[PDB]
């Protein structure tokens, strides 16, 4: 399968700040790759998807990119609704798997 | 002519289909599958003065105009023989602008019932790309 | 308006053979992919399998002898079947919708325990 390796597991930052969370695919996802936001007891929602595309309703503070086999979430002045875990998936053919997850908490 | 699945996908990709309005490029790949058979020069007259055009077969009754279809819209305002060519650019520009959201693929019949809930990414694994 | 909801039996023993519900409305399921992922207590979201619009399925390669995804179109629903329950099963269970590859809509999860 394609695993992914997601780093890093937390991440401490404080209001105002620009972080960036990475995904390394074992092997090319084509971009067929999506991000998620999960909070404190709630369900997984979709932020972006192929890559670069934002979900609707998803403010601009949040970017991604990368290709090939190495991918970028990257968050611009976090807000304080924006701590929460983090979680890459590739839809490159079947299985498909997640990135270990990434805490983002408030320094 | 008649495409390749491959090559089609590389030319779609060139001209901006990939992931277009939030499609993955596989939909219309499916899409030409099954509306031409992947043959730019193929050709489909309704039961209304009505004729399909092309690899995305575009009707000339609202986006091309053919002369011989009783209310012809022409909104891609352009003749519906430009979109009878072996290169894909006037049969693309079109079919953007017929996809002006979302869910505009709903514009092929073809692509609501046989390709939109598969695995359409089927098509160009293994494509260079 | 798009939902998904699940329904378990919360509390198993590895000695039964598990069965999830999930009732989508706002979609057809002709149209739509579905995903059933888990989250176990504490940790990341894991990756079940899934059931193209068409009927097809496809399955997580190491729980793929004892995973089975089937629906009802009429019904709209999707049923999970688990056998050979083992502890480690014990999570939050959730089935999403797939929309050209990307899970837009997530049910609430139910939660599952695997005892003794």
């Amino acid at each position: 399968d394609i695993v992914l390796t997601q780093s890093p597991a937390s991440l401490s930052a404080s209001v105002g700040e620009t972080v960036t969370i990475t995904c390394r695919a074992s092997g090319n996802i084509h971009n067929y790759l999506a991000w998620y936001q999960q909070k404190q007891g709630k369900s997984p929602q979709l932020l972006v998807y192929s890559t670069t595309t934002l979900a609707d309703g998803v403010p601009s503070r949040f970017s991604g990119s990368g290709s090939g086999t190495q991918y970028s979430l990257k968050i611009n002045s976090l807000q304080p609704e924006d701590f929460g875990s983090y979680y890459c998936q590739h839809f490159w053919s079947t299985p498909r798997t997640f990135g270990g997850g990434t805490k983002l908490e408030i320094k | 002519k008649v495409f390749g699945r491959c090559e089609l996908a590389a030319a779609m990709k060139r001209h901006g289909l990939d992931n277009y309005r939030g499609y993955s490029l596989g939909n219309w790949v499916c899409a030409a599958k099954f509306e031409s058979n992947f043959n730019t020069q193929a050709t489909n007259r309704n039961t209304d003065g009505s004729t399909d055009y092309g690899i995305l077969q575009i009707n000339s009754r609202w986006w091309c105009n053919d002369g011989r279809t009783p209310g012809s819209r022409n909104l891609c305002n352009i003749p519906c023989s430009a979109l009878l060519s072996s290169d894909i650019t006037a049969s693309v520009n079109c079919a953007k602008k017929i996809v002006s959201d979302g869910n505009g693929m709903n514009a092929w019949v073809a692509w609501r019932n046989r390709c939109k809930g598969t695995d359409v990414q089927a098509w160009i694994r293994g494509c260079r790309l | 308006q798009v939902q998904l909801q699940e329904s378990g039996p919360g509390l198993v023993a590895p000695s039964q053979s598990l069965s999830i519900t999930c009732t989508v409305s706002g979609f057809s399921l002709t149209g739509y992919g579905v995903n059933w992922v888990r989250q176990p207590p504490g940790k990341g979201l894991e990756w079940l399998g899934m059931i193209w619009g068409d009927g097809n399925t496809d399955y997580n390669s190491a729980l793929k002898s004892r995973l089975s995804i089937s629906k009802d179109n009429s019904k709209s629903q999707v049923f999970l079947k688990m056998n050979s329950l083992h502890t480690d099963d014990t999570a939050r269970y959730y089935c999403a919708r797939e929309r050209d590859y990307r899970l837009d809509y997530w049910g609430q999860g139910t939660t599952l325990t695997v005892s003794s």
